[PDB]
């Protein structure tokens, strides 16, 4: 039956369209298990049919849209090429004989979608008859044929693979056209919202930005006629064409800065247009500041449009009481300032924003003065370097508004106060400690206005966080009494009628000076302790939720500062509270408040209690597993799907290409986050004390190397891996690699696939760490050929970026502020080969001599890091890549050593002190691991350390560590190849350059060869008639130096042993003790008594 | 850290 299925089509469609969900969920369901092959003729019949009601056509247009973009591959193939051709010729007609222009964008939806399937599936599309739809409908006198061709194009911009070779020059001469069509301004619009869509697809193509070029006076031009017919349309194309593809608007900068300074400076547009206007200047000062920073004219102007909408208030009738949680143009323009004066920097925009500052603090308009607070606020983070100087009279004139005759003055005035002390730290504690704290109690004291009291407190929290502990404890007693006293009568206002505000930020500043104030809080333990485990007993109710939490908090910073002993006395009553609000927030199942408050509370318990807390381990780890493993809501909707969403507001979402997007529930990403980092503490703390739930952890945490949707996440994952390996070694070698094996797979493609660097870092890092954990054997063959070509890339990477940021530099836009970001990508370029090193370290440590020949692969690069002309950074880690070669693949080392031995004996004489100090290395453990292969080469050397040694400044800051290395290098030249030395005559100048203290390792290794000598048959090193013995009782002395460590080292006991034996010697021993300073002769008694 |  053809006839008897479509009158039926009509009711059912109506059916998803009542407002009661009684039918809407009976009616969708019997729609979808409907064949998808016969959906096509039945759906795109509904909007053909325009007799029939138009808010059917309007969704039977939507859903045919959706059965394209969701589903292709099961209901367009295996269908006959009749109704193949005959659906792409029907959905052309409907486009040709639409009278409405809602659903002729519909239906253009529908065109598009149909047409980018198509054309998606080689590359050249099978739909020519789309393509010369566009040119004839472009071409057509008609508004609506014009009109539906812009969509189709705007909708699926380049529905060509062959479009450059001919089509390109003909896509310019249709725009050009259409933005010169005055007789109809949509046509116009629709062609400027085509050529944004069409410009971001060609991306990267800056051959075709250079050719279009011509099409941004134009294009400028129609966002200037767009948005004052309340059209936002084209605007935000600028806007994203500012954020992906800044260069684009290079040509005609100051013609788009000055339409986007017009037309947020209009007042007559609408919030959301001004708004759009300014975050196209913005974002510029984000994506492209360095073009920005040229056209200082107009970033000047931009400075009072932002302060303009900061004073656009409202005269809140009962702010006082109510909680404010956004849109408005005082936080759009705030929000901007901040960014602005982020990107451009301090240096241009302190100097335009000083004076409009000053004008609009001395006024009497309240907006004014609250709108001069809050911008001094937003500037503080970008201009704090280029604001001291002025800081000590900012502070001073800031504090009066502290008793401004408006309560929202003094609001702002408090924000400035606690913004300022996170900006400007810790110079702003040092220097205003006597004046803030005492402003802010009194503001917190003399109000008698919830809100400015509160935040007096917020900003005094910010002030004790970033206080230096040094010099917050002579205010101790003073800050502890009066906080006390508020803490106690805003309780009894709870109890009266229900006010908390400021109870909360008591509570929680309460815990900041406990926590900063450590050991030094125990004497003030008492005056709060009972008061808060009261709190957490009383706040049991929905509304007090927040303030239970705060106060857990409070109580766990306070027997965490205290530590345990003090902490004994009132923990048995306060470990119960816990157990309590555990079953009491799991009984009420939610997310996002308590959670975070209660999984750290439990994990500052354990790291008071120890070994104490396992016995609450099932308790605390069931519930941080679940919060620790909550998968986010993902949407994969399209079109402006994100107007019902907006609402929720934590459901962001990311725009992808080709209509289609992504969105994902923000809720529980930053408790999932706090979990895992949980997850890792307990890890650390316990050890061995966690080995039942390491397996279950490293399930979990695998995975989690992957999650791309939080960085803290894929850290705490990352940073698992070797403490989870760490914990369950108790459990024996075969545990150990069952663990492992989780662990390694996903380890490596993380190295290969990590997108942030100090994410990669952690993971490279970890990786290297783990091998640690069980080396040799632990490493699959298919394991070292994917690790050998992940290394070799990152190699590639680090020398190709090397060019790039040559590169960069030589641009018409350079200036010092690209350099100093050009600098930070080296620097973390240099430190991914730290962790390249480090992953190379412990493969050497492990597998020793049998990896070398895995590493030829590696060989040409790891040598071209040594290069003459290679920054000091690149030879000094390639230099520690052989120098792991040497001391553990020796002997077979040697083969290679026409890769390294000459370049490193050479670089002992270098320029750069941490180049000297791994060639020093080096040539030290040749002579320890290297073998007799090495002999010739360490008779060579010995001069070449000797004259970086003796040479003035060798002890300075600079070349300290670099010396020491030189030192002990000739030390172990002695001790392991004394055949190639005469050890006999270079030992006295030897003797004069100890002792070592900076480098401890070598520290260690120098010490351990001079217990050697002196407990020698024959010393030679105590000189004749121990005349330089008391010279070592001087080294001994260091000691003062932390050299040797005291009861740790073998050589410790040793020297202790040597030293010791003189008492019985009395001259002797009098004539060594009475030269020495009486600093050096307690360093002697201090490691006697520990040795 | 520190290195080499
Ligand atoms: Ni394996």
């Amino acid at each position: 039956a053809a006839a008897a299925e479509q009158q039926q089509f009509y009711l059912l469609l109506g059916n998803l369209l009542s407002p009661d969900n009684v039918v809407r969920k009976q009616a969708e369901e019997t729609y979808e298990n409907i064949p998808g092959q016969s959906k096509i003729t039945f759906l795109l019949q509904a909007i053909r049919n325009t007799t029939a009601a138009e808010e059917a056509r309007q969704m039977a247009a939507v859903l045919l849209r959706r059965l394209l973009s969701s589903a292709f591959d099961e209901v367009y193939p295996a269908l006959p090429s009749d109704v193949q051709t005959a659906i792409k010729s029907e959905l052309l007609m409907i486009i040709q004989m639409e009278t409405q222009s809602s659903m002729r964008k519909k239906v253009c939806d529908i065109a598009a979608e149909l047409a980018r399937n198509l054309i998606d599936e080689d590359g050249n599309n099978q739909w020519p008859e789309g393509l010369k739809f566009l040119f004839d409908s472009v071409s057509s006198q008609n508004v609506g044929l014009r009109e539906a061709a812009l969509h189709i194009f705007w909708n699926f911009p380049g529905i060509f693979g062959n479009q450059q070779q001919h089509y390109l020059d003909v896509i310019k001469r249709m725009l050009v056209q259409c933005m010169q069509d005055q007789e109809h301004p949509s046509i116009r619009t629709l062609s400027a919202r085509a050529t944004a869509a069409f410009i971001l697809a060609n991306e990267h193509n800056v051959a075709l930005f250079k050719h279009f070029a011509d099409l941004l006076p134009g294009f400028l031009q129609a966002v200037n006629d767009s948005c004052y017919q309340n059209d936002d349309s084209v605007l935000k194309s600028l806007v994203e064409i500012a954020d992906t593809v800044p260069k684009y608007l290079r040509p005609h900068l100051e013609a788009t800065l000055q339409l986007s300074l017009k037309l947020c400076g209009d007042t007559s547009l609408n919030n959301m247009q001004r708004q759009l206007a300014l975050e196209v200047i913005v974002t510029l000062s984000e994506t492209a500041a360095a073009m920005l920073r040229k056209h200082t004219n107009i970033v000047a102007q931009t400075i009072p449009q932002m302060l303009a909408m900061m004073v656009d208030l409202e005269e809140d009738e009962d702010w006082a009481n109510a909680d404010e949680l956004f849109d408005s143009n005082a936080v759009a323009g705030e929000s901007a300032l901040d960014r602005m004066a982020c990107g451009l920097g301090g240096k241009l925009v302190l100097p335009m924003i000083k004076e409009h500052i000053m004008q609009m603090l001395q006024n009497p308009d309240w907006k004014y003065r609250h709108a001069g607070l809050m911008a001094l606020s937003a500037i503080g983070e970008g201009c704090h370097q280029q604001m001291e100087g002025i800081l000590n009279e900012i502070v001073n004139f800031v504090l009066l508004f502290l008793q401004d005759p408006h309560p929202r003055v003094r609001y702002a005035a408090c924000n400035a106060v606690g913004q300022m002390a996170t900006d400007f730290a810790p110079g702003f504690q040092k220097k205003f400690h006597e004046k803030v704290i005492a402003a802010l109690l009194q503001t917190m004291e003399d109000q008698g206005n919830q809100r400015v009291q509160a935040h007096a407190a917020a900003a005094l929290i910010n002030f004790t966080e970033d206080c230096p502990k040094s010099l917050l404890i002579p205010y101790l007693d003073n800050l502890v009494k009066h906080l006390h006293s508020i803490m106690v009568l805003k309780l009894q206002e709870l109890i009266q009628k229900g006010t908390k505000l400021v109870l909360e930020q008591v509570v929680t500043s309460i815990a900041s000076v406990a926590d900063t104030a450590e050991e030094k809080f125990v004497p003030y333990y008492d005056l709060f302790m009972p008061s808060l485990k009261h709190i957490v007993e009383n706040a049991v109710q929905k509304e007090l939720r927040l303030l239970r939490g705060k106060t857990i908090e409070c109580i766990s910073l306070i027997g965490l500062a205290v530590g345990k002993e003090k902490f004994m006395q009132d923990a048995s009553d306060v470990m119960q509270l816990l157990l309590k609000t555990q079953t009491d927030f799991n009984d009420m199942e939610d997310d996002d408040p308590q959670i975070s408050y209660m999984i750290s509370a439990w994990a500052r318990m354990c790291k008071i209690l120890g070994k104490e807390f396992q016995q609450y381990l099932p308790v605390v780890m069931g519930p941080l597993m679940k919060t620790a493993s909550i998968k986010p809501e993902v949407a994969l909707l399209d079109t402006q799907d994100m107007e019902n969403m907006s609402d929720d507001d934590g459901w962001e979402f990311v725009n992808l290409g080709d209509q289609q997007s992504f969105g994902i529930k923000t809720a529980g990403l930053e408790e999932k986050s706090t979990a895992c980092q949980m997850l890792v503490c307990y890890a650390k703390e316990l050890k061995e004390g966690f080995v039942e739930y390491t397996e279950q952890v490293v399930k979990l945490m695998v995975p989690l190397l992957k999650f791309y949707f939080h960085d803290g996440v894929r850290v705490a994952a990352a940073e698992s891996m070797p403490l989870l390996l760490e914990c369950a070694r108790v459990r024996g070698p075969e545990y150990l690699t069952q663990m492992w094996h989780f662990m390694c797979d996903a380890l490596i493609k993380a190295i290969g696939t990590e997108p942030d660097s100090d994410v990669l870092s952690e993971i490279m890092h970890s990786f290297a760490k783990c091998i640690e954990v069980m080396g040799d054997g632990c490493l699959n063959n298919e394991h070292f050929e994917e690790l050998g070509g992940i290394l070799k890339a990152k190699l590639e990477e680090h020398f190709k970026n090397q060019e790039l940021r040559q590169v960069k530099r030589q641009d018409e836009d350079y200036d010092e502020q690209v350099e100093e970001s050009l600098q930070d990508e080296d620097d973390n370029d240099v430190y991914i080969l730290t962790k390249v090193s480090d992953i190379l370290h412990s493969i050497f440590s492990s597998y020793k001599e049998k990896v070398l020949p895995w590493f030829e692969q590696l060989l040409p690069l790891i040598v071209n890091l040594i290069c003459p002309h290679r920054p000091w950074p690149d030879r000094q880690w390639g230099l520690c890549i052989f120098d792991d070669v040497i001391e553990h693949c020796s002997p077979a080392s040697f083969k290679y050593a026409e890769y390294f031995l000459r370049p490193m004996l050479q670089y002992v004489c270098d320029n750069s002190p941490e180049v000297r100090q791994a060639a020093a290395y080096g040539l030290g453990v040749m002579a320890q691991y290297g073998g007799d292969n090495y002999r010739p080469f360490c008779t060579e050397a010995l001069p070449l350390l000797v004259r970086v040694i003796q040479s003035a400044d060798s002890k300075t800051k600079e070349n300290v560590n670099a010396t020491e290395n030189c030192i002990s290098a000739v030390g172990k030249i002695m001790k392991f190849k004394p055949d190639c030395v005469n050890v006999e005559e270079v030992l006295p100048h030897w003797l004069s350059w100890l002792p070592l203290h900076e480098d401890k390792e070598e520290a260690v290794q120098t010490f351990n060869y001079l217990c050697d000598l002196i407990e020698s048959n024959h010393p030679i090193v105590l000189g004749p008639n121990n005349t330089n013995l008391p010279k070592i009782f001087s080294i001994i002395a260091e000691g003062e130096m932390h050299e040797a460590i005291k009861h740790e080292d073998p050589c410790a006991k040793r020297l202790a042993n040597v030293v010791r034996q003189v008492q019985t010697s009395g001259g002797l021993w009098t004539e060594c003790i009475a030269q020495l300073s009486p600093e050096q002769q307690a360093a002697i008694q201090e490691l006697l008594n520990s040795a | 850290f520190r290195v080499r």
